[PDB]
């Protein structure tokens, strides 16, 4: 009924020194019955990276939505996208449906091109910006992930140890979510290369 | 009561010219100069206050106007047409580029907004 | 299962080095009018408690009620009914805090805030809350209704922890719960300008104060407030 | 929850998960869903947690005064009744129960009664209750034979949660084996659903839609 | 409509849905095919809401059969299911929404690859090896995680079918009175008349 | 919220308390809900304090507009504007309004505004929460063609019990003179009107 | 309507070590968005060496509590000063709590000790009294933050061997009380950042053979 | 939340909380609550979030296009005007709560503006959860005639007993101090009485701790020349 | 109904309207509301006119088996027994009664039961639907060791206002003056009291 | 429970109930006999929630046997109706009812006659010569009417039956995995086994 809690799901994304990672589980479901173990949550428009949580037909609208006004974007300014723009973007889009929301959390990550500085932020489904220096979570397992990055979370990990950093927190915080889990994918983003890695876990 | 004026008032003559275009373009040559130069670490932009009265005060008559706070505008021709586009230009800048990215447009991107709404006058009803 | 139909605004209450302060309003509102204005709400019991009651009336009375018939019960068979077996401030908590809890687990509740403040034999100062709900806790300041949002931010200015309690004289609490009073009448729809207040010292014994009432209230500043805005007249 | 009970030749196979949730929220994956009744009876947990605990647990003082008084061992006929109409005396006021009472006789042989809160009382082969039901039926439907071998009936019963775990969001953690002879119940061990996947996946080669 | 089941093979999409029409106290049909062929190796099979499945379903067809005309070309399986997609997904905010459930099986002759998507009525778009709407994967899913392999034969994949229809025969309350069983393949669209 | 309006020989004076509650939290303890819609036309706001300023904002456009073109309008002609807004928009609306104002012509001039949006012209009018507890008193102590000082003492001790005995008016008591001579505010402290 | 039941926050955590457990709880009361206490007691010594703490709402909670103090001291005088075992003790909750299953306690109820082995010990109980020997279990409003973390630094969930890459998990090695205390502290500092309704103080209970030992932390106030 | 403004002798002031919170769980620890509207003109907001962005974003905009226009520097009662008109269509569903304050070449105003419209005049004034709290604070310290130093002093206090008291109020003091003649100064993190004591332990991980499937490079350059 | 007792320099004297409606049709208009429980002691009946008839009955026959055993009751004794039926009964009770009594010792006493069952002790007393519309008026003029006569025209003012603006009051004004000298009944009638 | 029909012949009364047994979403058993034997030649077979049903058909069971000792004789079928009828009546105004439907075949010694009565769980009893409850009646009453003679033979009773179970096999959306049929006569109860 809850349309936030359908399909279930999470995506959690941590700065670094230099760096910045987004990750999320692969769980599609239909309330109890699990559906897809293959349904990525992380997108990007060039060097921007955007998670999103919430419900999948809204996943998949938001994602053809931004790449389509990302691509126009990119034509008429004849450059990419920067993280701050973007998230401007996506709030904005989102409280253009103010009184009929997507039921989504998105989560942007990224590194600016121009000034090398490391991006995060995240919004409600209406589209209030959080823009935090630390993480941002989002997701059924939200709680999980709060408690998770909380202690796990130091400023300026170097980009392998960012990688454990963000992986312990998602893995562990998707095992306390019944929603949550069926494998998991983690982007570990510097300024000029991404590292895509598949983690491991428990497939219940 | 009514506005009957659907079709195009500037058309295509024989020999392929836009004959209004080519008429407003004798009106601005008819305007008071102004120019614009690029440096390195600037731009300028100057004009001639043509002052109609010398009891009028042309400090209130603006020919070089902001837009956005990293953009200017002057201009030759008609001062009133001039002003309208002025509005239109700083509105536009908000609704169609502040409002979605959160920062002014870039200068080539708001002149091409300004330049869409000449053209439109060029070929609407 | 009722409703509260006459009742009793904020109760207020701190400790301070020697003993404890409570106060509360002379009011009985029903519903938004202020029907009685003569209406005692803090109920001493012997010489070394006192009991501050919100909410419903009917039901304070009921409980005003059962603590004289607890005083006289003690004194039964009693020799040291003035001395050594004589009532103290945890006692009669107890037996409140027993009876509420009960009530509210037959669905049919004493619809009330309660503040039991005193101080007990030892010296020790006692101060602890129960409601309609039985939900008991104790606090080096405790308050009712309105009282709890307003009240305690300012009377936790005094003494914010347990290590503040002995810094505090009885002038400085005294002054604090009768701002934090005024602060209430300004702000709280059901209160009013008059109060009573109890001080229960380990020196000086309990001093029952009536018929106070809020004064050196600034209004004066209302003067030049005009319209809502763009009005200049 | 995925819980199972099923008869054959060799007595009973009992297997259960152990997953508990309050909504989306994980709050154990360490729940003990087989309550040991005594040393020759065993239930099975599904509804609610504490109704089931508590009146199996009563249910083994009732069996014990009932071997006390009649110098007998109780049937397990008689252990499910005494169970069902305890409940049926309950009904409306809002237990939630679904349960398997699994035991081995002389006089019956291996027995297995489905015991239920709005008062249902069935004898049966294969049972299963739970949330992630549906999955463990399947596995259990296409592969049972009254002569499966004690190995292979265990492995069938693990490897019908383990179906039941990987779909069912509210099934999985672990799962716990039971054997029900006439002597009484042999436990077969906790085995964590994390390890069990990847073993099962490899050595089966089931789960070939799962990447590994 | 009950039950659609889906399995993608090695060369070829089976589609199996079942044969009744009950409207309320009786079963008024026993042969009904919950089925479109949108182009000639694309298959789309359906279950929802009375009217809105055969409604939905037949203005699909005619939009890619009109997209075949105008382009003398057949949309690849992928294109098609985002096209309905996008169509459900506008659905879901109308004032009154289609209530359908799809399986769309192709096989991409470009690629030449077998293809299965499954879309719910939100517009909610997977590609999976095997598929089901409604409570139809309860009872499969753990015979299908069980059973299937990616090389699997045409004959293999409607053998683990069987098994499949054999458990829903079994263990399901409704009577859906069988299924009608079609195979998508390089050939196009065929028939399995006995089943 | 207590609320009045008093015809008097001079003129016409609008008095109001000035509390504004949200549940039993005081919100504003020095509201002013005596209100400017023309140099010597005013009116009392109860109600939705969202509903009557917006009202009484779209009036003094509506008035400012009228007197651009016609000149000054009337009590009455105010009375109208205030009327056809609450009338008209009665189902999404919380108002209940008292006009007052001074004519040279017609002298003081008091209508009444309430909930349905009818209109009601009298020598005196009361509103607001608080005017229940004062209908007896107020009905048993105006008299016509009173002078100013009998007229503020009027509505002094009225809104005096008015606030004495409702929760939601409280504070200062408010008042606009309209007469003749021009626009007087007065102001009454709780030490004041207390001990009446 | 009178709803008889309410909401006074908290967050309670029972951790079993090998020859001890400890039973933390924070010391705030809330009420809605309102602070009642910044420090009120939650986790008990009902004697015997048990420890308890019913969290949730908080006139439930000191009713079973007081009940099962009774219950130790009605032991004694039935059983000749018999010592109550944790488990029988966790039995005699599972029925307090069941007794009132139509009108239920609603509380999450902790208690820890030492088993008649002498090793550390934790009991969980749901409101209704089902309940389950644990090594590792949070209650109340912030559980949900505490309980992840939990796994991953007690008992080595998803972490491997280094080099290994997967094969072989870390080894299950035994916590000292001054480790388990560091993770105790951590956690609820990081509750209370995260959780509004969690701070003020931390209040930790210790059981050993010895007796019951108390430490007390500062928290956050806002 | 909690935010206040206090009018003083040359000006006004206003400060907030820097809590964001999702129920019980705090979002952003030093989220910015102050937002600008024109350069002298700011206001601190309370309710759904995305609100009162979204409406100060929007004055903002159309107040700088008004100023231009005019080519007069915004006054505070036009940002009001145009809040409460926005708010009052919309019938309290865009859930903004405003205190707005600022200088303009009138003088100096303080105004609190409610989600359904309604507007008010004051000397201070308090918004959000932690309100009650803060209106204490004011009611008990605030006088005629305050300086700056004094405003100041009085704002910050009156957030920290939100701070202290509501759990919907937390972490730092923001303040914004808006003099006649000046620029308006903002004080982002003005106070910092919440800073994380240091956790007992490290939890930096082994390189190596977490089990990986599969690693790939990711291209998020164009298609490339050649 | 609109309802008041007020004690005065000789004793107290109650009164009353008598009207009694079901929605808007008058039942009954010529309704006694003063009721005897005791030979000084009476009381004014609001609510449930089942309810109210119920109490003081039940109350008569207490301080009937009072007398009998006991000697006379005092005033405080009525209004406890009142108390002890509203409040113990207050789930299934819609009474608000008012207790007027006269003894020698304590001479004339008023107390008041609302509907919660609570007991308030008071110089005067109003009640019923009509008193809101009198609570200004009634604390204006309501003095302390009144005459007979001043308290009669107190009363008889005071519910002529509560009449005139609530439709659930009117017909004739009754009341009861209870002294030393014993019971006396008085009637006013509309063309009398209405022109004041 | 779900399907009981009943047909009294010549010179027996047939009883056919379903055997399936569904607990909402999945059939837990496919061969559950809804019948109790009250006396040597009484048969009841029952209907309705879950629980209630047996507890009551038991709780008659066991005072007919009963009076079956007491007495040390047989009750007639109309008796036992009677006594059932009243527990039935009595039950539905208590404060829990049970919603239990029965048949209630037998075999009057006395008389020698086949009897069939129907009460549902009102307590509403009607003597029948062919009986059902729920939804049975609808699908198979316009054959029994048709078909029924009085003088026919128990073996053209079991056929109009198959008749109808085939009926409800094609036209009810329920699959009741088919039933078990008695036959009570003189010689008392005995179980077809083979339907
Ligand atoms: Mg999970
Ligand atoms: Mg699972
Ligand atoms: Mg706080
Ligand atoms: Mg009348």
């Amino acid at each position: 009924s809850d349309p936030s809690s359908i399909n279930g799901g999470i995506v959690v994304a941590m700065t670094g020194k230099d760096c910045v990672a987004i990750a999320c589980d692969l769980r599609l479901g239909s309330q109890s019955l699990g559906v897809s173990n293959k349904f990525e949550k992380i997108f990007h428009y060039g060097h921007v990276f955007l998670g999103i949580t919430g419900l999948a037909t809204d996943v998949t609208t938001l994602n053809e939505m931004f790449r389509y006004k990302t691509n126009l974007y990119k034509l008429k300014e004849e450059r990419a996208i920067e993280p701050e723009t973007f998230t401007q973007l996506v709030s904005s889009s989102l409280y253009e449906r103010r009184f009929g929301p997507y039921f989504v959390g998105p989560v942007v990550a990224g590194i600016n091109s121009k000034s090398g500085k490391p991006f995060i932020a995240g919004f409600d489904l209406i589209g209030c910006i959080d823009e935090a220096k630390d993480f941002i979570v989002s997701g059924t397992a939200s709680d999980q992930l709060f408690g998770m990055c909380e202690s796990l979370y130091e400023p300026n990990l170097e980009p392998e140890d960012l990688f454990e950093t963000i992986s312990q927190a998602l893995l562990n915080a998707a095992d306390r979510d019944a929603l949550s889990g069926w494998g998991a994918v983690v982007y570990i983003i510097k300024k000029d290369e991404v590292v895509k890695r598949y983690l491991k876990m428990r497939q219940d | 009561m009514t506005d009957r004026y659907s079709f195009s008032l500037t058309t295509f003559s024989p020999s392929g010219k836009l004959g209004q275009i080519d008429y407003a373009l004798t009106a601005v040559k008819q305007g008071v100069t102004s120019l614009g130069i690029k440096a390195t670490n600037g731009v300028v932009i100057a004009t001639e206050k043509k002052s109609s009265s010398p009891l009028a005060m042309s400090e209130t008559l603006s020919k070089v106007s902001l837009l956005t706070p990293d953009i200017g505008a002057v201009y030759s021709g008609m001062g009133p047409d001039y002003r309208v586009l002025v509005d239109k230009s700083r509105k536009v800048a908000h609704t169609s580029y502040k409002r979605i990215y959160g920062e002014y447009p870039p200068t080539k991107l708001l002149v091409s907004e300004v330049a869409k709404i000449m053209q439109e006058a060029t070929q609407s009803g | 299962t009722q409703q509260p139909i006459v009742t009793g605004t904020s109760v207020i209450s701190m400790k301070y080095d020697n003993g404890v302060i409570i106060a509360a309003d002379n009011l009985g509102s029903y519903g938004s009018l202020l029907r009685f204005n003569g209406v005692e709400r803090l109920i001493p019991v012997g010489d070394n408690t006192v009991v501050g009651i919100s909410g419903d009336i009917s039901d304070m009375q009921h409980i005003e009620r059962l603590l004289k018939d607890l005083v006289t019960e003690n004194a039964y068979d009693n020799p040291l009914a003035d001395a050594e077996e004589a009532l103290e401030p945890s006692y009669i908590f107890e037996y409140l805090a027993t009876v509420m809890y009960q009530r509210r687990s037959k669905m049919n509740p004493l619809w009330n805030a309660i503040i039991v403040a005193g101080v007990q034999s030892n010296g020790d100062q006692f101060l602890r809350y129960v409601n309609l709900l039985g939900v008991t806790y104790s606090s080096p300041t405790l308050a009712t209704g309105f009282g709890a949002h307003m009240a305690n931010p300012l009377l936790r200015k005094v003494v914010d922890r347990e290590s503040d309690i002995p810094k505090t004289t009885v002038q400085v609490a005294e002054e604090a719960i009768v701002n934090a009073m005024r602060v209430l009448y300004y702000r709280d729809a059901r209160s009013s300008r008059n109060f009573s207040l109890a001080i229960i010292d380990k020196n000086t014994g309990l001093t029952f104060k009536k018929n106070l009432q809020v004064e050196n209230m600034k209004w004066d500043f209302a003067k030049d407030i005009k319209g809502y805005g763009t009005q200049k007249i | 929850t995925t819980t199972l009970a099923f008869r054959f030749q060799g007595g009973i196979i009992v297997a259960v998960d152990s997953r508990a949730t309050a909504g989306n929220w994980v709050a154990s994956q360490t729940v003990k869903k087989v309550i040991e009744i005594n040393p020759f009876l065993l239930g099975t947990m599904a509804g609610g947690a504490a109704d089931c605990q508590f009146w199996e647990t009563w249910l083994g003082s009732q069996c014990r005064l009932h071997e006390l008084r009649e110098k007998e061992r109780i049937s397990v006929a008689a252990a499910s009744k005494i169970l069902s109409n305890l409940v049926y005396q309950y009904k409306g006021a809002g237990l939630s129960m679904g349960t398997m009472i699994c035991g081995y006789t002389r006089k019956e042989g291996p027995t297995i009664y489905y015991v239920d809160s709005d008062g249902t009382r069935l004898k049966g082969d294969i049972f299963c209750v739970g949330s992630g039901q549906t999955f463990a039926y399947g596995v259990l439907d296409s592969n049972y034979k009254w002569d499966l071998s004690v190995e292979d009936a265990l492995y069938l019963g693990k490897r019908s949660i383990l179906a039941a775990a990987h779909r069912d969001a509210y099934s999985g953690g672990s799962v716990n084996l039971y054997h029900v002879t006439e002597d009484g119940w042999i436990y077969h061990g906790n085995h964590d659903v994390g390890e069990l996947f990847w073993k099962v996946k490899e050595e089966e080669g089931s789960f070939n839609n799962v990447i590994g | 409509m009950d039950i659609i089941l889906g399995i993608r093979v090695q060369d070829s999409v089976i589609l199996a849905s079942s044969k009744a029409v009950t409207r309320g106290i009786s079963v008024l049909k026993d042969s009904d095919d919950k089925t479109r062929q949108l182009s000639p190796h694309t298959l789309m099979s359906f279950a929802g809401e009375a009217g809105d499945t055969v409604q939905f379903a037949e203005y699909i067809q005619a939009n890619i059969q009109l997209y075949s005309i105008r382009e003398d070309y057949e949309l690849s399986p992928q294109a098609v299911s985002s096209f309905v997609r996008q169509e459900l997904a506008k659905s879901i905010r109308s004032r009154r929404p289609y209530q359908v459930n799809v399986l769309i099986g192709g096989y991409d002759k470009k690629k030449n690859k077998p293809e299965l998507y499954q879309i719910d009525y939100l517009g909610t778009k997977v590609e999976l090896p095997y598929g089901a709407h409604g409570y139809s994967g309860f009872y499969t899913f753990s015979l299908l995680d069980h059973h299937y392999r990616p090389d699997m034969t045409t004959e293999e994949g409607l053998d683990l079918l069987k098994l499949c229809v054999q458990e829903l025969e079994k263990r399901m309350p409704m009577d859906f009175k069988g299924v009608i069983v079609k195979i998508v393949d390089k050939d196009g669209i065929r028939q399995v008349d006995d089943f | 919220t207590s609320i009045m309006a008093v015809t008097f020989k001079d003129g016409v004076i609008l008095g109001a308390d000035s509390r504004t509650t949200t549940g039993a939290y005081i919100a504003n303890r020095v509201t002013d809900k005596l209100t400017r819609v023309h140099d010597k036309i005013w009116c009392c706001r109860s109600g939705s304090a969202a509903d009557t300023q917006a009202i009484a904002d779209i009036v003094q456009y509506h008035l400012e507009l009228y007197t651009s073109q016609y000149g000054t309008p009337s009590t009455e002609t105010a009375a109208s504007v205030f009327k056809e807004l609450c009338y008209e928009n009665k189902d999404n609306l919380t108002a209940g309004i008292i006009v007052a104002g001074y004519d040279d012509k017609n002298k003081g001039e008091v209508y009444t505004i309430p909930l349905g949006g009818s209109v009601h012209k009298l020598p005196y009018a009361i509103a607001g929460s608080g005017s229940t507890f004062i209908y007896g008193y107020c009905d048993k102590n105006f008299r016509e063609n009173m002078s100013k000082e009998e007229t503020v003492d009027f509505i002094k001790h009225s809104l005096s019990q008015a606030i004495k005995w409702d929760g939601s008016s409280g504070g200062v008591i408010r008042m606009v003179v309209l007469t003749a001579a021009g626009v007087e505010r007065l102001i009454f402290y709780p030490d004041e009107y207390e001990q009446l | 309507q009178f709803n008889p039941y309410g909401d006074n926050g908290g967050t309670i955590l029972g951790i079993a070590g090998e020859d001890f457990a400890v039973l933390a709880g924070d010391t705030r009361n809330i009420t809605d968005y309102s602070i009642n206490s910044r420090y009120e007691p939650k986790v008990f010594d009902c004697g015997d060496n048990i420890v308890m703490s019913a969290n949730g709402f908080a006139a439930d909670g000191d009713a079973l509590v007081k009940r099962f103090k009774n219950s130790v001291k009605w032991y004694h005088f039935d059983h000749n000063d018999k010592k109550l075992s944790i488990n029988s003790a966790a039995r005699n909750i599972q029925h307090l709590l069941y007794g009132k299953r139509f009108f239920p306690y609603y509380v999450h109820t902790i208690i820890a000790g030492l088993d008649e082995d002498g090793k550390g010990a934790v009991y969980s109980f749901d409101p209704v009294g089902s309940y389950e020997r644990e090594q590792c279990r949070a209650g109340g409003a912030a559980a949900s933050l505490i309980m992840p973390f939990l796994d991953n630094q007690v008992n080595f969930k998803n972490q491997y061997e280094p080099g290994t890459n997967g094969k072989v998990k870390k080894p299950l090695k035994y916590l000292s009380v001054e480790e388990v205390i560091k993770l105790v502290r951590d956690s609820f500092t990081s509750a209370t950042e995260r959780h509004i309704q969690v701070g003020d103080g931390l209040e930790i209970l210790i059981v050993t053979k010895d007796g019951v030992r108390k430490e007390f932390y500062e928290l956050k106030r806002d | 939340t909690t935010i206040v403004g206090v009018k003083f002798n040359n000006g006004v002031v206003i400060a907030a909380d820097t809590r964001s919170t999702q129920g019980p769980i705090v979002a952003d620890k030093n989220c910015a609550k102050l937002h600008r509207i024109s350069p002298k003109i700011w206001c601190a907001a309370a309710g759904t979030a995305a609100d009162t962005e979204a409406v100060t974003q929007l004055i903002g905009s159309n107040i700088e296009l008004h100023s231009l226009y005019t080519s007069r520097e915004p006054r505070v009662v036009s940002a009001l005007q145009m809040l409460k008109q926005h708010l009052f269509k919309y019938q309290g569903h865009i859930g903004a709560y405003l205190i707005v304050a600022g200088v303009d070449p009138t003088g100096s105003h303080l105004f609190s503006i409610h989600a359904h419209g309604s507007t008010d005049v004051g000397y201070y004034l308090s918004l959000g959860s932690g309100s009650l709290a803060a209106m204490a604070v004011l009611e008990s310290h605030w006088k005629q005639d305050l300086t700056k130093e004094e405003a100041i002093k009085l704002a910050s206090d009156a957030i920290q007993a939100g701070i202290w008291n509501d759990l919907g109020s937390g972490s730092n003091v923001d303040v914004c101090v808006m003099e006649i003649g000046k620029d308006a100064e903002y004080l982002r993190n003005y106070l910092t009485p919440n800073v994380r004591e240091e956790k007992q332990k490290s939890y930096k991980f082994p390189r190596g701790t977490t089990a990986v499937l599969k690693e790939s490079i990711v291209n998020i350059c164009d298609i490339q020349e050649e």
